[PDB]
């Protein structure tokens, strides 16, 4: 009669239907909220999230009744695996009863956290709008230090017990879903099977991360030296020319991005940086024109143009009707050919670039819409934001800026502003790579139970010093939970995406800028007008999750795994400048204070 | 003699759901096929067997007007020799079809905010439709050995699902009305003609 695979194909044919219908209703609900804030619409969004959850859990149980080992078309196997491999909620309802409340408890702490200036204890400030500013705009060692320690104390020490329980429960859920720890579970997202050598094993992710970081270390070391040296001139009496960097003295509340150390690290301050914002202002551009120029970019490579739903239903400019709105750039796929973008766009160069990034998302969304629902997503958690960044890299090149008509045709690329730009790039892109690798390595080890709680923070900072070159301002006992002082950690999110995403793009860029027969420094290419780039790219964007992410990558870059060489290339100009500048300095950090 | 009622078909107020497609006979009458191929409302106008404009000079023994509402991306399924759930489980045309397929977008009437879930389609069926077959069953589809006790369950699905037509949807997921004109070339008396 009818095999397990045949029955399951039908099963998926039905799920897809009920899934896309109920997702489209959730999506429309969430739109009505994010774009118009009302108690009513908030309620309705929660209601639809409830119906959606119910549906997904029931279907996941039903999916587990079709034994995967009897399903044999790898495409179907991937869909079933996704549907049945959902069991974060697969243990005592009591576990889910309160051990979801601790999760909720954590977020509420992080969201309501308030630390008071010891000099003005009356002046207690929140993180989101009152401390993040200090940590980005202040040069006062003492001010920055009271903010840093106040946060890690008031909040981290509270979150410490919660995080401990969180670990034991999440490890139980993992073990339940046949995964060694919450670590193995999260590293599932990279697991793949199919064809020959196109498969990927969760136990390789560690290798490849480590391997690639090994190759980035030189670059980072030099950036570190250079930043240190400049920082010494701002914070002398605090920085050893040979040690690590104090954690509060970096760009933000964590050393996540060294982006806001530019004023303190600018290579040639006299030379200003290309800011088309004035051009756009004078040329009386508006939001629609930004997005229309974006659309042209994608059309010129051979990608489609935005749907009409896109223009009709998108929030492209903060509303004047009074509606309260979440002003954060998002790119929506509401599952029925309804694609949209929610962005309080303003006439500025940044918004211009991010419009190209977000439409990059929409373009991915549109390209895989020919795939079954469960396969409608980027090959892994890195691909989407890699694609978005590709767009923003081409859009910003001085070449592209001229062709658009925002530069002056006779613009000159002095090797000095090139260096300024490549530094700022490094300060965000390269800087976060160490931080990101360490943070996930600490979490992975904790989940594997290789860091006994008695030595949790003792390794946290130990590792910070060895890998990130950062040292703790004051010493912290095991009453602290500094890693939980990050939205991602205390709010239960994978962080390794941010690392892999980065290695992935430069591969992509070197591959598409290689098809456009671009000659010269990779940091200066615009894939514009290149249909060969367009095709190379589209022929993977369509795949979605339907083939193993290794295959998708190979189709574009020509390789099956992370290769840091394109990244290194993208920065090779900056790298040589840095090496000279640190010739008569020490590069490296003595691990200890 | 008299003019054919093509109006009542195309400009009909309420349209049918593809699984319950509606059929109307064209009695002794003459119609101007030009008013059809001279209107710009029509998204898809593909004629099989016949020459579009020469119809105004031809004669046919019978004409059948089948009408149903479908999805944009499914209009490609209503053509001779096609696979799909629409062409296999709801409305199949014969490989030797000799008629025309006319279709237009209808977001304006068939879609509503929150969605007009009134139009439906057959998702599963034990065997493909035969040319011009119709199936308005509502029996639980039994995919496996376990018998469906007239209730939906494991490997036991209700066969008909609802299009959700929200105006914000994409063209391909947007409502499109479809009229299929079947022309009968028989040795019998020809009572459907044009400009003689
Ligand atoms: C991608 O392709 C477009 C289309 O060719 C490029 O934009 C075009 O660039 C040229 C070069 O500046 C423009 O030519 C100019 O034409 C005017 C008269 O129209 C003339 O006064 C100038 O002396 C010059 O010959 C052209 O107008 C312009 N746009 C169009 C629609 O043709 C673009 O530069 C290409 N590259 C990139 C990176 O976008
Ligand atoms: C934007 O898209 C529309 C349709 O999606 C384009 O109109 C099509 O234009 C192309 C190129 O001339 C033709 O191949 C099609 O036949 C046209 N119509 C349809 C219905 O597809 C329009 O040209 C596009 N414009 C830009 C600037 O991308
Ligand atoms: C926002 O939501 C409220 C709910 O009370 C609704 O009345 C209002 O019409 C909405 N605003 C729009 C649609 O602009
Ligand atoms: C798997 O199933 C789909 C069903 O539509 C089919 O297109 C494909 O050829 C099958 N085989 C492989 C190897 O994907
Ligand atoms: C830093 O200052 C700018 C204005 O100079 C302000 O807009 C921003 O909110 C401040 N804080 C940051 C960037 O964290
Ligand atoms: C439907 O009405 C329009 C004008 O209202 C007309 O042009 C068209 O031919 C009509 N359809 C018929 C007669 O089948
Ligand atoms: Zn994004």
């Amino acid at each position: 009669p009818s095999t397990i695979e045949e029955l399951a194909k039908t099963f998926l044919d039905k799920f897809n239907q009920e899934a896309e219908d109920l997702d489209h209703q959730r999506s429309l609900a969430a739109w009505n909220y994010n774009t118009n804030i009302t108690k009513e619409n908030t309620e309705k969004m929660n209601e639809a999230e409830a119906k959606w959850s119910a549906f997904y859990e029931e279907q996941s149980k039903l999916a587990k009744d079709y034994p995967l080992q009897e399903i044999q078309n790898f495409t179907l196997k991937r869909q079933l695996q996704a549907l049945q491999q959902s069991g974060s909620s697969a243990l005592s309802a009591n576990k889910r009863e309160q051990l979801n409340t601790i999760l909720n408890t954590m977020s509420t702490i992080y969201s309501t956290g308030k630390v008071c200036n010891p000099k003005k204890p009356q002046e207690c400030l929140l993180l989101e709008p009152g401390l993040d500013e200090i940590m980005a705009n202040s040069t006062d060692y003492s001010e920055r230090l009271w903010v840093w320690e106040g946060w890690r104390s008031e909040v981290g020490k509270q979150l410490r017990p919660l995080y401990e329980e969180y670990v034991v429960l999440k490890n139980e859920m993992a073990r339940a879903n046949n995964y060694e720890d919450y670590g193995d579970y999260w590293r599932g997202d990279y697991e793949a099977e199919g064809a020959d050598g196109y498969g990927y094993n969760r136990n390789q992710l560690i290798e490849d991360v480590e391997r690639t970081f090994a190759e980035i270390k030189p670059l980072y070391e030099h950036l570190h030296a250079y930043v240190r040296a400049k920082l010494m001139n701002t914070y002398p009496s605090y920085i050893s020319p040979t040690g690590c960097l104090p954690a509060h003295l970096l760009g933000d509340m964590w050393g996540r991005f060294w982006t806001n150390l530019y004023s303190l690290t600018v290579p040639f301050p006299e030379k200003p940086n290309i800011d088309v914002t004035d051009a756009m202002i004078n040329q009386n551009w508006n939001a629609v024109r930004i997005f229309k120029e974006a659309e042209k970019f994608f059309v010129s490579v051979g990608l489609p143009n935005m749907t009409q739903g896109f223009w009709e239903n998108s929030m492209l400019t903060e509303p004047t009707d009074g509606r309260k709105v979440v002003c954060h750039p998002t790119a929506w796929d509401l599952q029925k050919g309804d694609f949209r973008i929610k962005m309080c766009t303003k006439v500025t160069m940044d918004n211009f670039l991010t419009a190209h990034h977000e439409m990059g998302h929409i373009q991915y969304d549109m390209a895989y819409a020919m795939q079954p629902y469960l396969l409608r997503n980027g090959a892994n958690e890195g691909f989407h934001e890699a694609v978005g960044e590709i767009m923003s890299l081409s859009a910003s090149t001085p070449k592209h800026l001229k062709s658009i008509g925002l530069l002056p045709s006779d613009f000159r690329e002095d090797n000095e502003t090139e260096i300024n730009f490549l530094l700022k790039q490094a300060l965000t892109i390269v800087g976060t790579l160490p931080f990101t690798y360490m943070l996930e390595k600490w979490r992975w080890m904790v989940f594997k139970g290789e860091i006994p709680k008695d030595q949790w923070m003792k390794k946290w900072w130990e590792m910070k010093r060895e890998i990130v070159g950062v040292m703790e301002p004051v010493p912290h006992d095991e009453t602290y939970c500094d890693p939980a002082a990050l939205y991602h950690v205390s709010n239960d999110f994978s962080f390794i995406r941010y690392y892999t995403r980065t290695i992935y793009q430069f591969q992509f860029q070197e591959a598409l800028c290689q098809a456009a027969k671009h000659e010269g420094p990779l940091h200066k290419c615009d894939i514009s007008n290149s249909t060969e780039a367009g095709q190379k790219l589209l022929n993977m964007l369509r795949l979605g999750k339907s083939k193993p992410w290794t295959l998708a990558l190979e189709n574009v870059v020509g390789a099956r795994n992370m290769d840091v060489r394109p990244l290194l290339n993208y920065f090779e100009p900056l790298f040589g400048w840095l090496k000279d500048q640190n010739r008569n300095s020490f590069v490296g950090w003595n691990t200890d204070w | 003699t008299n003019l054919c009622p093509f109006g009542e078909v195309f400009n009909a107020t309420r349209f049918a759901s593809v699984y319950a497609w509606n059929r109307k006979r064209i009695s002794n009458c003459v119609a101007d096929y030009s008013v059809l191929y001279n209107s710009t409302s029509f998204s898809t106008f593909k004629c099989y067997g016949v020459s579009p404009t020469k119809l105004n000079d031809l004669c046919f023994t019978n004409v059948y007007a089948d009408s149903f509402v479908i999805r944009g991306d499914e209009v490609r399924q209503i053509a001779p020799g096609q696979t799909g759930k629409i062409a296999d489980y709801n409305y199949k045309l014969p490989d030797d079809f000799t008629g025309c397929v006319i279709a237009w977008n209808s977001n304006n009437l068939d879609s509503k905010v929150g969605g007009n879930y009134n139009y439906l389609y057959r998702l599963f069926r034990k065997s493909n439709l035969k040319p011009f077959e119709r199936d308005i069953s509502t029996e639980i589809y039994q995919a496996g050995s376990t018998p469906c006790n007239g209730v939906e369950g494991f490997n036991c699905y209700f066969p008909l699902q609802s299009y959700g037509f929200q105006p914000t949807n994409g063209v391909g997921y947007q409502p499109y009305r479809v009229v299929v004109l079947s022309f009968e070339l028989l040795h019998a008396p020809a009572t459907v003609c044009g400009p003689h």
